[PDB]
RNA sequence: GUUCACCACGGUGUGGUUGAUGACUGGGGUGAAGUCGUAACAAGGUAGCCGUAGGGGAACCUGCGGCUGGAUC
RNA sequence: AUCGUAGUCCGGAUUGGAGUCUGCAACUCGACUCCAUGAAGUAGGAAUCGCUAGUAAUCGCGGAUCAGAAUGCCGCGGUGAAU
RNA sequence: GACCGCCUGGGGAGUACGGCCGCAAGGUUAAAACUCAAAUGAAUUGACGGGGGCCCGCACAAGCGGUGGAGCAUGUUGUUUAAU
RNA sequence: UUUUUU
RNA sequence: UUUUUUUUUUUUUUUUUUUUUUUUUUUUUUUUUUUUUUUUUUUUUUUUUUUUUUUUUUUUUUUUUUUUUUUUACCA
RNA sequence: GCUGACGACCAUAGCACGAUGGCACCACCUGAUCCCUUCCCGAACUCAGAAGUGAAACAUCGUCGCGCCAAUGGUAGUGUGGUUUCGACCAUGUGAGAGUAGGUCAUCGUCAGCU
RNA sequence: CGCUCAACGGAUAAAAGGUACUCUGGGGAUAACAGGCUGAUACCGCCCAAGAGUUCAUAUCGACGGCGGUGUUUGGCACCUCGAUGUCGGCUCAUCUCAUCCUAGGGCUGAAGCAGGUCCUAAGGGUAUGGCUGUUCGCCAUUUAAAGAGGUACGCGAGC
RNA sequence: CCUCCUAAAGAGUAACGGAGGAGUACGAAGGUGCGCUCAGAACGGUCGGAAAUCGUUCAUAGAGUAUAAAGGCAAAAGCG
RNA sequence: GGUUGGCUUAGAAGCAGCCAUCCUUUAAAGAAAGCGUAAUAGCUCACUAGUCGAGUCGGCCUGCGCGGAAGAUGUAACGG
């Protein structure tokens, strides 16, 4: 092993993944209790017609079909249900 | 000043110039208080003679009060004192010169320069089968090291020393049976990788090496050595390679360093030779001396305790034999002065019928 | 002349005695204002000494017997 | 009479200012005077000194040296113990 | 007076070596080189004793007041200076 | 009871 | 190498819990002494191996390196 | 024409600088009895009011100084098929980012009030 | 409600070792030898030229760096062989390579001569015996024109 | 078990790959209503300074978020 | 030709190195591009004039080539 040199550096760690993004997409039916984002996060806002969770799971209040805009005074991502 | 980069340009006027024979052990050195006593004693009527009263009398209590401390216990070879009508200084040196007083101009400092010229700068190569050790070595003391805290194991592309051997067979793993008998092989090429860190080591210092080892360890690393001509000795009877300090390891390969001082002495003969063939060799004392005032000597070769007084003037360039109290520690002044060598050449080696030659320029 | 006998040289072996040397090691002596202590000389601060044994870096200590070449009594 | 136990109406160093003398001359480097300031110091560790009676302790007053410059030296008396 | 033993400067040394004796510890017989001008005995005069006896002094004890802590005066050391 | 040295 | 143990005053050793640095021996100055010991009084004295890091604060918590000890480094 | 409320939109809408505005409106503003405020404070919140002023704020207007937006062309990358000296290249289909020219001092809706 | 059942889908409430005295079933699914792949490391060569060489980079040597060749050291991998491919050294007997040790032909030289140093060509032959150690090697003694470097299952145990 | 990367712009995706955390805390640090806005820098100011508290001016967050990291956070999810 | 430019250095004279690149006779001639000397010396070069007489010089890019290029049973690195 002539150069002192492989020595110990332990990490061999990781989380499970957890599955998240986008789960209905724009202009796709959708049933209220629908899951439309799973994420970390207010990386997309609940517009009219979707709701939050406490983990900010976006999800369907109402039948529709779901938009993504971009929207307000900080350019927040927005999803919808609009009823279509 | 004590050394010999400022006793060369203390120009003083009367310089005078005091060697002492002393003894390092008791009760030889019960005779040095006395030795120290004679040489002070014609140094006063030599100055009183050649000056004035007051002037010796000025240089002497100079001289006296910095000798009423000297620990005679304390004594090495030569007691040497450069005194002047303002400052003294008295250094002990471990070369030996005959007791002697030079009034002059300089300071007699050849044997400061002979001293200077026997130095000897080398890297010691101690080998193990289990470990190798490098340290720099200046004539008997240790420079140093090479342990972690180095700068010259810095930016190193090879194992720094200490190295450890950790080969695969030595730890037990790896892939490799005992009774395959690979274990001189590996050996050799773990000398291989020692004297990889030795060369990229004396790339920046380019030092004669001494291989100091067991006998077998030695045979493996010079077969393996990639500069083998850097290589001027080895030891094979110095004991505790592995726990023994650098200071030990110097010691003990001293023997060896004096007899590569020796080798080169005898090497010098060759170069006499040919400039004795070439016809750029002088070896009386008169035409010696004028080439060396005007600066066409560019080696000296003094036969180590060839002192001279002469008659010398710096005018006719002539030399009278006897007056200069070191004719020939003139000629060497002249010749270092010059840019030239000085080599003190052994009595066995060179002859007592022409004990001082010179390499000319021309 | 030959042969045998005696025998000098010389040879072989195995010892004895003794000179010079020998890594290393034991003590003795000399040499400086060295280090450690203070054992003895005063009752020397534990009287000392003799034989002997054990012990201890070192003078020494301790036991057993002996002596006075022991002061104070 | 007052102060009434306080770093003070204790202590008086140090510093600022203004002067008087002596002396050719007071910056280095004099002594006093005045005003202002007001430092440490609240009884002193290990240790150690003098004293047996007009003594110790305490209080002043002189002199030599000396133009000026004693808290030192040499003397004088006052009060005056303990053991 | 008879016979026997022993000494011949101090160390080295009652040691070494060799014998003999001893289980051993050791004993016994017993050198040399070298080294030093001394080493010793008895007595004398002193001095000294963590020897004895007797005695004195602010020596202690019994007391009074201090010094050692502060500031200042003064002297010395050390340091510093051209010199202190 | 505990006083080493020069 | 690997796993543990640690690194702090002159030395050898204590801490520590995030809110601080310790005995002892020294060393320096005193004092006793004819003078030195011994002894007695005073004092001084820590980048807490280094280096990132966390914290308001780290010698202390994390991580790295570096000395130190140990204990291992085996089968052909 | 202007002002205020609520929105669309979320910098070509912003910042900076300058000018205009007090009849309505708005804002400062006056006072602190009362409602209600302050871990203290009539600062803010709140109430009761019109002596003053458009100073500040605000609104509007102006500009290119900053910001912001931004082509065309080319380049890089890239799906598929082929080749390759493994850098890439060819055919076909796509095609940035950066940068450049340039643009920008927004545009609209509902309601109320003064003119 | 009671688990560092933390080997965290948790075998039992309850559990360490040794075997060179060993044994069975298997594996070239997987190590030790040798082959293969690779060439980091190694060895050899070349490029640049700071410097050393008294002056003078390039007679000789070549710092800092760069680029290759070989398979040749130390390694990496686990492809072959575990219904067996015997390990080191010696002996005997070899065979090949050339990066040449001697002998042969040369250029340069810090080549006066004698001796060398480098590099080019060259593989026809030749290329010690002993002391120590199991040694290969290595050191040492004495030689020789020289005592070459390697490959061949680190050639060769159905040859010892 | 959690966070990032590897992970090739949906998800998922391995290595004895590269980096870090967890085995809790809290009856308020939960609910609601109401209210508020941070860090830093400069200037002025008693002790008081580089930095305490006070005042002013800039300041989309360069802070905070019980804790690792990521993603979020002004209707603040931050602070009373 | 000043002139061995100055410095430095034993010596540094165009030519170890450091600091300028000036002037003069000029058709031209560097305070010198090399060899050389311990240093000078010496031999060339740049440059100019003459002779001859027609094309010539050196960089850049691109294609295909050359050297760099040594191995082990036998050619043995187009299968022949």
């Amino acid at each position: 092993a002539h150069k002192k040199a492989a020595g110990s550096s332990r990490n061999g760690r990781d989380s499970n993944p957890k599955m998240l993004g986008v789960k209905i997409f724009g202009g796709q039916a959708i049933v209220a209790g629908n899951i439309i984002v799973r994420q970390r996060g207010t990386e997309f806002h609940a517009g009219a017609g979707v709701g939050m969770g406490r983990d900010h799971t976006l999800f369907a209040l109402n039948d529709g079909v779901v938009k993504f805009a971009t929207k307000g005074k900080f350019n927040r991502r927005y999803v919808m249900v609009e009823e279509a | 000043k004590a050394t010999l980069k400022s006793l060369r340009e203390t120009k003083a006027n009367p310089a005078v110039s005091i060697f002492v024979k002393t003894h390092r052990e008791h009760p030889a050195n019960d005779q040095d208080p006395i030795a120290l006593k004679n040489q002070l004693k014609i140094v006063e009527e030599r100055l009183t003679n050649e000056f004035d009263k007051r002037t010796a009398t000025t240089i002497l209590d100079k001289i006296h009060a910095e000798t009423k401390e000297y620990n005679h216990k304390y004594n090495l070879d030569t007691l040497a004192i450069f005194a002047s009508v303002d400052d003294v200084q008295l250094i002990r040196m471990p070369l030996d010169t005959p007791e002697r007083v030079v009034i002059s101009n300089r300071f007699a400092t050849r044997d400061l320069v002979r001293d200077m010229a026997s130095a000897v700068h080398y890297y010691t190569v101690v080998l193990t089968r289990d470990k190798a050790r490098l340290i720099e070595a200046a004539n008997d003391r240790v420079v140093a090291e090479f342990d972690t805290d180095n700068a010259k194991q810095n930016n190193m592309e090879g194992i720094p020393f200490p190295i450890d051997n950790n080969g695969l067979y030595t730890t037990g793993d790896g892939g490799s049976d005992r009774s395959a008998n690979n274990e001189n092989s590996y050996l050799k090429e773990f000398f291989n990788q020692v004297d990889k860190s030795v060369q990229e080591l004396w790339g920046e210092h380019k030092m004669p090496l001494v291989i100091v080892g067991d006998v077998r360890n030695i045979s493996y690393y010079k077969e393996v050595c990639d500069r083998p001509e850097n290589i001027i000795a080895t030891v094979s009877n110095l004991t505790e390679l592995e726990d023994g300090n650098a200071q030990r390891i110097i010691d003990g390969v001293q023997d060896a360093v004096e007899g590569y001082r020796t080798s080169l002495h005898e090497a010098a003969l060759g170069e006499i030779d040919k400039a004795r063939g070439a016809n750029a060799l002088s070896t009386d004392l008169q035409d010696v001396y004028r080439a060396a005032f005007q600066g066409a000597g560019e080696t000296l070769y003094v036969r180590r305790g060839y002192i001279q007084a002469a008659k010398v003037d710096e005018d006719a360039q002539t030399l009278t034999m006897a007056v200069t109290d070191d004719a020939v520690g003139l000629i060497i002044e002249h010749v270092i002065n010059n840019g030239g060598k000085a080599v003190f050449m052994p009595q066995e080696m060179m002859s007592a019928d022409q004990p001082i030659a010179l390499v000319t320029r021309y």
